[PDB]
This record gives C-alpha cells, sequence and structure tokens, in this order.
C-alpha cells in the first residue's frame, strides 16, 4: 500500500468523519427553486492500529434515503447495498466527493418585500425563516440586501443581530451570530434615494445569504464506519468514532 | 460539532 505504512500503532484507536457540504440555491420572487444543488466531501481523520479494513455506510439506497447524482473516491476505496471499502491512509484524507440535486434541504427561506415610495424612498422588509430541527443552531448568518446606486442613505431596524449599510459595496449586510431551527426573523430598512435618470430603471439584484449549519443539506447521514483488523487484537467496537456535519452556503440567492 | 458515531 503506497498511502499507508505498516507498523502504525495507537493505544486509543480513534476516527473522525467530516461531512462538508456547500448548499447552493437560486430562488425566484414567487418561491420556485430555479436551481439547487449540494457539493459535498467526506474527510476522514483516523488514528487506527495496523492496516484496518473499513466499511463506510451512509443513507444511499437512492425514514432516510438520498440520491447521489455523481461522486469520486480516494484511491484506497475499492470501487464495488454496495458500499465503500478501504484501508485508509493515517491521519486526515478526503474519502469521497459528491453532488446532490434532489430533495435538498434549503436551510433558509428568504422572503423579501419592496415598496417604492414616489422617487424618494424604498421600503424594504426581509424575513428569514430557518427550516431545520429546532435543537440545531445555524451560525454565522449573513443576509445581504442590495441597494440602488442612487442611495443617499439607509435606515434599518432589526430586532435580532446587527446590520450595517455599506455604501462601498452598495448593500445592507445583516449579521446574526446564531439562530435556532424553525424560527423567524426580520429586518426593516428604509432606503433614501437621490434623483436619477428617470429612464433607466433599477435592476434589483438578488438578496443573498451566508450561513453555516450543523447538518448536511443533502440529507446525507453516516450510518456506520466499520473497522476490521484481522491481525491485531482490537475489534470494531474498541474504536472511538465521531462524525460532524458542516453545511455551508455556496451561492444562495433569492431573486426579489 | 463532533458526535459519537452510533
Amino acid at each position: 500500500i503506497g498511502w499507508r505504512r505498516e507498523g502504525i500503532k495507537y493505544r486509543r484507536n480513534e476516527l473522525f468523519l467530516d461531512v462538508l457540504e456547500s448548499v447552493n440555491l437560486l430562488m425566484s420572487p414567487q418561491g420556485q427553486v430555479l436551481s439547487a444543488h449540494v457539493s459535498g466531501r467526506v474527510v476522514m481523520k483516523s488514528y487506527l492500529s495496523g492496516m484496518p479494513e473499513c466499511k463506510f455506510g451512509m443513507n444511499d439506497k437512492i425514514k432516510q434515503s438520498i440520491a447521489i447524482d455523481d461522486c469520486t473516491f480516494h484511491q484506497c476505496v475499492r470501487l464495488s447495498e454496495r458500499s465503500i471499502s478501504f484501508i485508509p491512509p493515517d491521519g486526515e484524507f478526503e474519502l469521497m466527493r459528491y453532488r446532490t440535486t434532489k430533495d435538498i434541504i434549503l436551510p433558509f427561506r428568504v422572503i423579501p418585500l419592496v415598496r417604492e415610495v414616489g422617487r424618494t424612498k424604498l421600503e424594504v422588509k426581509v424575513v428569514i425563516k430557518s427550516n431545520f430541527k429546532p435543537s440545531l443552531l445555524a451560525q454565522k448568518i449573513e443576509v445581504r440586501i442590495p441597494t440602488p446606486l442612487n442611495t443617499s442613505g439607509v435606515q434599518v431596524i432589526c430586532m435580532k443581530g446587527k446590520a450595517k449599510y455599506k455604501a462601498s459595496e452598495n448593500a445592507i449586510v445583516w449579521k446574526i451570530k446564531r439562530m435556532a431551527g424553525m424560527k423567524e426573523s426580520q429586518i426593516s430598512a428604509e432606503i433614501e434615494l437621490l434623483p436619477t435618470n428617470d429612464k433607466k430603471k433599477w435592476a434589483r439584484p438578488p438578496i443573498s445569504m451566508n450561513f453555516e449549519v450543523p447538518f448536511a443539506p443533502s440529507g446525507l447521514k453516516v450510518r456506520y464506519l466499520k473497522v476490521f483488523e484481522p491481525k491485531l487484537n482490537y475489534s470494531d467496537h474498541d474504536v472511538i468514532k465521531w462524525v460532524r456535519y458542516i453545511g455551508r452556503s455556496g451561492i444562495y440567492e433569492t431573486r426579489c | 460539532d463532533y458526535q459519537r458515531l452510533n
């Protein structure tokens, strides 16, 4: 084996699995998902004695059951339910990489409301709703609301988090440290507008979000990670196993 | 965060 030496030993046989996923979305003003997909990778961190023969099993029939459009593996994976079999490198390594498009959990719903006031003001209300287990917290949430070029100033009211008008970037950035699943939040903003060439209207860019959630938006779940070492005297249940899910936004836009 | 696998 060119990726793993042979005399490795550890008193504490332990492994760490990381399900990293980027969830991307393009949503219309009328709530239709124009486009959506997830890109994930499973990173394994393992400190196992010998030359262990592991079995990675996830919810792949295609309750809990998800479809994988495509995917790639680490050379150690022996290709041919039918699950992943390998003798992993020691330390950290990327076990697999995959994409998903079907039955994707969109962690956040963005509901925008814009109202024009003559030519001097824009009235914006943006509501964000978290679509996930209430015991789970989203972290690092950011809502980005674009403002027109002719913005002379911005007033915002937000009961949760902090928001800043960014002239330079032409946008209102609302930041929230954490937010529990199944919740609602809103931001109100009054955009003060300068005179402008009447003829050219404003092409309103989408409202975009940044967030990090503790579950895989694709719905993927680790079932088991079976360790077998025929020579050495530790069995699968001697192994200490941990899994973590870090789902993060990729492109996540809401057309207003 | 990390959770014990089954």
